[PDB]
């Protein structure tokens, strides 16, 4: 049985009239203001037991948030094939939720939880008759193949690893180690993935810049497995993802205006985060 | 040491003795020597038969000859010494047989000329038959050479027609004839006999197979293959010639099942 | 088999479980991990360091550097230097802090907030100002006979450049709403005159002061929600 | 294998001291070979305010003269 | 508690000038190289804590790949009873991915871990209504009498293992011991299965030559339990693999070109693995 | 029954899983295991064994013996007898080496690679090489004067046949991706003469060498990922 | 709720399963068991048991106590007096006794096959006879000079009526699939005279022998198939 | 910990020239043959595991 | 009330000795009051051929005359 | 009949060391009869790289002549 730290408590205190005044500072220093009630009022005793537990990393990020939505059809039409499968680039930024938190630190090094929930639907007036389907989520790694065709041999996953749901069975979900190839991730990155050298473009790089040029987490290739009925049938999936035995370092402020792109780039459009106040003296 | 030279070596089995003073070192096998069946690994529960020296010796193969076109050589054992004295008596005129090897590949040159054979010893060498209108298509007569073994090629050209050329396993050197790169043959024990360096290699063996003794008569645990990693060469002629023998020595050999003796078909 | 019975809830995915899940890559050897400079551990961490509030977000001061300035000047008024409602999450110029935007994605909140100001004239500058913060339930300070019946600090401009005036956390329910409230009411932080700034010869007569806010260690928040801050146009799809 | 710990104090729960009962323990038995596999680790409030409120090399207390 | 065993760790070395040449050798032994960092450069102290976890042939057999993919039809149609049931040989030869992997070793031995994937769908415009449907699968192992019709007595399974599965469940799985009528599991096999004697064809022998010649290891009996329908109805299902408690012996190339056949057999179609390189100096 | 509630990924299928089924052919009575020769235990094992590398992979050369030997001659030159990068699962020369083969089951890698030169010429020919790597980052290597000033060592032709070259991992990252990439950068392996072979009266002018590649006893592979080096046409049916 | 998560296989049903289901009918009082005469272990202890082979199963003797009676006489011949093929489970003639019914319920096979004959002729009758059993490999023998270079035994017509021949299990695999494979051989279990049955003035000139085979403690049968040996036409209905 | 019952070990034989003959017998008296390959050749010694843990009745 | 049993030596297991680990041992924990609805009973590997293969009166040995 | 081991060293876990809490320990509990129904064998790093890199005769040492 153990005491979890609560947050600081009152002492009492009273009057003052020293050359001692905790309410005078130089903030030129670097360091921000440190004065508590005692430093400048009158205080009485308070025993503080509420606590910071909520605000702690692990609970902070400790939701599963949706990252992407993919969609896929299974369909017996002429071009309905390359319809009948879909890749995802594994990444958080297909959304602004969570991308904004994580953002919140230079660097960050965790295991994920991935959860999938798939929805179909009847698109057209094809509303007719369809058995249950069962897909499937197969992760490839940079490297591996990637699938041609709904049914080409890479879905065999002799190594890549592959969900198999079964439509109306509980969200599929699983468990993924801190993967960085590096000692933590990194969340920005102020670098290109070469170094151009003398002899090039008077503007390369343009294209190998940013912490996207040099990210790469591969793939995730879903499908239906079932083959193609008569009426075509939609599938969205969503995914995800929930970063837990996390730990994060160096913080930088939050994601003020809307998201351009996977990089920080910004849109004429809007960039005026805050918002006129009639007057300085306005309550 | 006196100068125990690491180049100078002399083997020794049954009446016969080899020796070889520019060597290099010796190769043991996946590091097991030759080795009898265990009591508790033991399967068959007759009495075996265990020729030692009337079998367990140097048998030597007819010599080849290194080209400047040779594409390479392969045998295979036990099959390459089915007609070998002693040895082949007992292991014809039993049902099982057990046996383990030692390998002395020779080819001396002098100091002026250039090559570099690769010596492998592979388990298990199954190659791809010469047809594409079937599948291991081999016949046994083709499959098992003897003393003669078969040669390499660097082209692959099927007999989906002519039935008769089918029936034999097509050599493709750059793929071991087996589908594989020979670039990696060497996750297989071997010695390179690079002219310059030696003249000789030897490579002991063990018995190798997912059971403790087998039928000699239809299976062949080893291929031997020497494929030339550098091309002979000789300052003067532009048509260079050395000749290749190979001295194979059976080891631990028993036998079980005995019966009238087995003499498969033949040409 | 073990004789089981299934309970409500069976089979639900609630984002917020904390459940164990198999692992897709087993046997994976993570990669050493190494000592990285300023890690963090609790959001409330960031929550104490002093960010710099937007005063002047006045129009055609606004969304732009000059909203952080609170303009300071010779002559001598009796008008508020400027006026504040204590709601670290929803006024207007306070949700962009760094407080703010934490305070932002949760729900409720507790402490006492620090604000430091720092003045920025020239040396040469004197003057003494008064800070203020009057808890909710009265006629808004407008003037400073009233500020001054509050919590306050007379600040003396001086060597030392910066100077605080601290929020007691005064309540009557023990936590305060995030989003804008009545009954969560906050307070008036306002700011006057005590003598006037006082210049002399060859000396810039107007100037400004920066204004930061962060919370004291008595300080914490919960009930994480997600933060109204960010917009996203629903994502495209490809049907 | 299993290892209790300690709940966190709920609605009509212990007086804030957590120390009240053995009805606030919960057992925890991890099943797979992966950690990455386990729940949320362990509630960690420890925090070090300072290397970001005071990183300043030479310290300074409240009382004195920020600028000496 | 345990600590697993890390790679290799660097100890700092410096200069040299000695009758100890570690950077020479004569690979014709056989021996491969043995040089590491140290032997030839200057190198600083390095503590690694890195394993080979991950290369354990357990972990890298540790997979549910898919071996093959059956097809039966049940339907009311004439001609349409023969594909009321289907009859699968057991092998890893359907696919290739596993298959490799194990190409990668001449004898292994293991327990295996089969799984199965049923995915149902409707064939022409026959989009009507069935019934849900009840599947099974039985083992008939070399010797047992098979099915002639989709109910023939042989169904009853009163020794063959047979799995039910209930379509829209969990994928049937289930265990199998080490089999092998062998102390191993041979991978390749350069023999026959008999030996042809002294009077028979000059060509003896073609017929049964290779692994396959030998190896038997009986089939699966799929089909549809429930009875045929109006509407006609297609089933699909795959044959997962995972060979797990394993071990392996003598380590051979990897399959360097497409598979002809089970057999080792190559087509001149494609046996051209590696790719033109512009020079012998092109970086 | 014993109140359950089922959780996510209930009654899913991931091929990854590690769990117990139950089996199918209860008792069964093994077969006696026996000792075989050449057991593995990991697949780090094989990608220690010295294979051949396709260094001159050349039009008319490649895949055929031919392209496992690297050309060398009499003639001095200035120009690198060959050119590597530093990729072992991508460059199209090593992607196929054993080393190549494992690295391609798997996504990532670290360690040192091994490269190791059987000078195959006369006996009576001589000669001094120069092999080298030279980390990512700066023009490569393209004369002599430029590799040198990276990691080489400068081989002898002697008696001792084989000579080998270090590629000590030096890398930014911890580990390098195994597809090819520009920010996992290898690093450029050349060779040279170091004064130029020589033979005399009656010696082969022309001749060979052999480059195998291996892996250090620091070098380790994670992820296991499908291989990309074999295909399989879309398996039949009987629909 | 006690958080649990579904597995593959969850639900299935294998007929091969081992699993505890519940009881039908609660507290039912067995009957008392008492001891019954000749109970059974194991199906290995039947395998042992002596039965009677059909050797000459030839037409006109096929499916008739005649079956399982072999010729002998008077006259001298060089001639097999019967020739059987090691093959318990498929061999037409072995399939059918209570070894082979039983080595049929199973996939494979090992151990020692005895067989044992009981000379039937007239007291006054004598005669040598060759058993002999040859391990595969070979031309099948076809003369007794050939049998004779195999395991053999010459067994003497006396007193003592049986004679027993053992088949020493050899073989190349540890167990032996039952249903017919060439992979799998068994070996060829012949006959011949070493001299000639004899018999005197007024004395039965033909007669015959029982052939039986049986198992030895050595052997063991494994991986339970269903039988080829009955059929079963599909079940009526009521539709 | 215990370990099931194996099947008859093989123990090593040789020859042989007694009154000793386990080769003959009289199946009249009911008995069933009882002969075993070291009664009639030589035989190596041999360990056998394998048990006849799949033909209990309860297996069956 | 759980009973702990050694398994049934599979793949790569303890040498046939099924004596090598805690690895091999499998729980077993009835759960009705009725015996039938138990598994499979333990293996049992007794046996007596010679009720069936000599029930003999007066015994005979191998070595010995069947007939004396 | 449970047996407790150490997991795989997870994210934010013991430092490589393996040696930091029973939070690193996992139970398991065989629930089958056959060996082979149980999961995968323990992660076994042993490895003889020689046998396949030096099955060399007469051993040599890196920095001897290789052939003397
Ligand atoms: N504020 C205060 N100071 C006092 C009192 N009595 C004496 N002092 C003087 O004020 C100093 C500081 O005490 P105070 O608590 O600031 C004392 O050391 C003493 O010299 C008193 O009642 N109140
Ligand atoms: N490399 C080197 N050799 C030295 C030094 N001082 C003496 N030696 C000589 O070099 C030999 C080998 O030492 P080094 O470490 O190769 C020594 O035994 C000694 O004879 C030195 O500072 N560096
Ligand atoms: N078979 C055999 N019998 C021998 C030998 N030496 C003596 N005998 C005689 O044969 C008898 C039986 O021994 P054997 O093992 O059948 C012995 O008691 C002895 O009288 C021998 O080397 N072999
Ligand atoms: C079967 C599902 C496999 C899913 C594999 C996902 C790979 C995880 C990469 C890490 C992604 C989040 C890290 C980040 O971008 O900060
Ligand atoms: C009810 C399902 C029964 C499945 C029986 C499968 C028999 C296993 C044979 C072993 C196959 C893999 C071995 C190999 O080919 O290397
Ligand atoms: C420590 O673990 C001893 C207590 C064990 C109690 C049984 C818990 C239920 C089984 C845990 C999962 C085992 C998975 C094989
Ligand atoms: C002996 O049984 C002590 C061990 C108990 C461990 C808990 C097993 C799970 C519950 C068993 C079924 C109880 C049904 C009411
Ligand atoms: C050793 O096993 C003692 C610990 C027992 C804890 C109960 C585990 C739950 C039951 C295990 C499966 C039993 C199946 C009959
Ligand atoms: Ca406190
Ligand atoms: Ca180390
Ligand atoms: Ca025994």
């Amino acid at each position: 049985v153990s005491q979890p730290p609560s947050t600081q408590s009152t002492e009492a205190t009273s009057g003052v009239n020293s050359q001692e005044v905790p309410a005078l500072t130089a903030v030129e220093t670097g360091a921000s203001g440190q004065a508590i009630p005692s430093d400048v009022v009158e205080t009485r005793h308070v025993v503080n037991y509420k606590t910071r537990s909520e605000s702690c990393l692990e609970s902070f990020f400790g939701r599963a948030a949706c990252v992407t939505i993919l969609s896929l059809t299974n369909s017996s039409k002429s071009g309905e094939e390359k319809k009948h499968f879909n890749i995802w680039n594994i990444t958080y930024t297909d959304t602004v939720q969570l991308r904004r938190k994580l953002e919140f630190f230079t660097y960050s090094r965790f295991d994920l939880e991935m959860t999938f929930v798939f929805t179909e639907n009847y698109p057209s007036t094809a509303s007719g008759e369809v058995r249950n389907q069962v897909y499937q989520i197969m992760y490839i790694p940079p490297g591996a193949p990637r699938p041609s065709s709904w049914d080409d041999y890479t879905w065999q996953s002799s190594s890549n690893p592959s969900i198999f749901y079964m439509y109306g069975n509980a969200p599929p979900r699983m468990s993924i180690p801190y993967v960085g190839i590096a000692n933590a991730y990194s969340h920005f990155y102020d670098g290109f993935a070469r170094v151009p050298l003398e002899g090039e473009n008077t503007d390369a790089g343009d294209t190998f810049y940013g912490l996207v040029s040099i990210n790469d987490f591969g793939v995730l290739a879903v499908r239906a497995v079932n083959r193609s009925n008569p009426h075509t049938i939609h599938t969205s999936v969503r995914v995800y993802m929930k970063p837990k035995h996390i730990r994060c370092w160096c913080p930088r402020p939050p994601r003020a205006v809307l998201y351009r792109g996977e990089g920080v780039d910004m849109i004429s459009s809007a960039i005026l985060p805050l918002t006129k106040v009639d007057s300085i003296t306005t309550f | 040491a006196c100068g125990y030279s690491d180049r100078v070596r002399q083997i020794t089995l049954g009446n016969s003795t080899i020796t070889t003073q520019e060597a290099a070192n010796a190769i043991v096998a996946y590091g097991e020597w030759p080795t009898y069946i265990n009591d508790s690994e033991a399967n068959p529960v007759d009495a075996p038969t265990e020729p030692d020296v009337s079998s367990n010796r140097f048998y030597t193969l007819e010599s080849v000859s290194w080209k400047t076109t040779s594409r390479g050589w392969w045998w295979k054992l036990p099959d390459c010494l089915k007609d070998m004295g002693m040895f082949g008596q007992n292991m014809y005129y039993h049902y099982l047989g057990r046996s383990g090897y030692t390998i002395h590949v020779q080819c001396n040159a002098s100091k002026f000329h250039q090559g570099a054979l690769g010596v492998f010893l592979i388990p298990e060498f199954v190659m791809a038959c010469n047809t594409e209108s079937k599948t291991s298509y081999v016949s046994y007569i083709n499959a098992n050479p003897g003393e003669r073994g078969g040669e390499f090629t660097n082209t692959y050209n099927p007999s989906n027609t002519d039935a008769s050329e089918g029936r034999k396993f097509a050599a493709l050197d750059y793929l071991l004839g087996s589908g594989v790169l020979a670039g990696n043959a060497f996750v297989y024990p071997h010695q390179i006999i690079n002219l310059r360096t030696n003249n000789s290699a030897t490579i002991v063996v063990p018995y190798v197979n997912s059971l403790v003794i087998d039928c000699m008569a239809k299976h062949n645990n080893w291929g031997i293959v020497i494929l030339p990693l550098a091309p002979l060469a000789f300052a003067a002629t532009s048509s260079p010639q050395v000749p290749i023998t190979v001295t194979i020595a059976p080891m631990c050999t028993e036998f079980n099942g005995l019966r009238n003796i087995t003499v498969p078909v033949h040409q | 088999g073990l004789p089981t019975m299934n309970t409500p809830g069976s089979n639900q995915f609630l984002t917020s479980d904390d459940f164990q899940s198999p692992c897709a890559l087993p046997n994976f050897d993570v990669t050493p991990p190494i000592h990285i400079p300023g890690e963090v551990k609790n959001m409330m961490e960031l929550a104490e360091i002093d960010t710099l509030i937007p005063m002047n977000a006045v129009d055609g001061k606004v969304n732009t550097m000059e909203m952080y300035q609170i303009p300071l000047n010779d002559n001598l008024s009796k008008a508020p230097i400027f006026c504040l409602s204590l709601s670290p999450a929803s006024d207007k110029r306070l949700s962009h802090t760094m407080l703010g935007e934490i305070l932002n994605y949760y729900t409720h909140w507790t402490g006492s907030i620090r604000f430091t100001f720092l003045f920025c004239g020239s040396m040469m500058a004197t003057g003494k100002l008064l800070l203020s913060y009057s808890p909710p339930g009265a006629k808004p300070p407008t003037n400073r006979k009233d500020a001054m019946l509050g919590t306050h600090i007379i600040w003396d401009l001086g060597l030392q450049s910066s100077c605080s005036m601290v929020a007691p956390w005064i309540s009557n329910t023990v936590y305060r709403r995030c989003a804008r409230d009545d009954f969560t009411e906050g307070g008036f932080i306002t700011c006057f005159y005590q003598t006037r700034i006082v210049v002399p010869a060859s000396t810039p007569t107007s100037m400004f002061m920066l204004g930061f806010v962060s919370a004291c260690p008595d300080f914490s928040v919960r009930l994480l929600k997600d933060t109204p801050h960010i917009s996203q146009s629903k994502l495209i799809g490809r049907t | 294998g299993a290892q209790v710990s300690t709940q966190k104090t709920g609605a009509h729960e212990n007086q804030n001291v957590a120390a009240n009962g053995s009805t606030i323990n919960y057992t925890t038995i991890n099943y797979y070979k992966d950690s990455a596999s386990n729940s949320a680790t362990r509630q960690d409030l420890s925090q070090d305010p300072s290397k970001f409120t005071e990183p300043v090399k030479d310290l300074m207390l409240k009382t004195a003269p920020a600028l000496n």
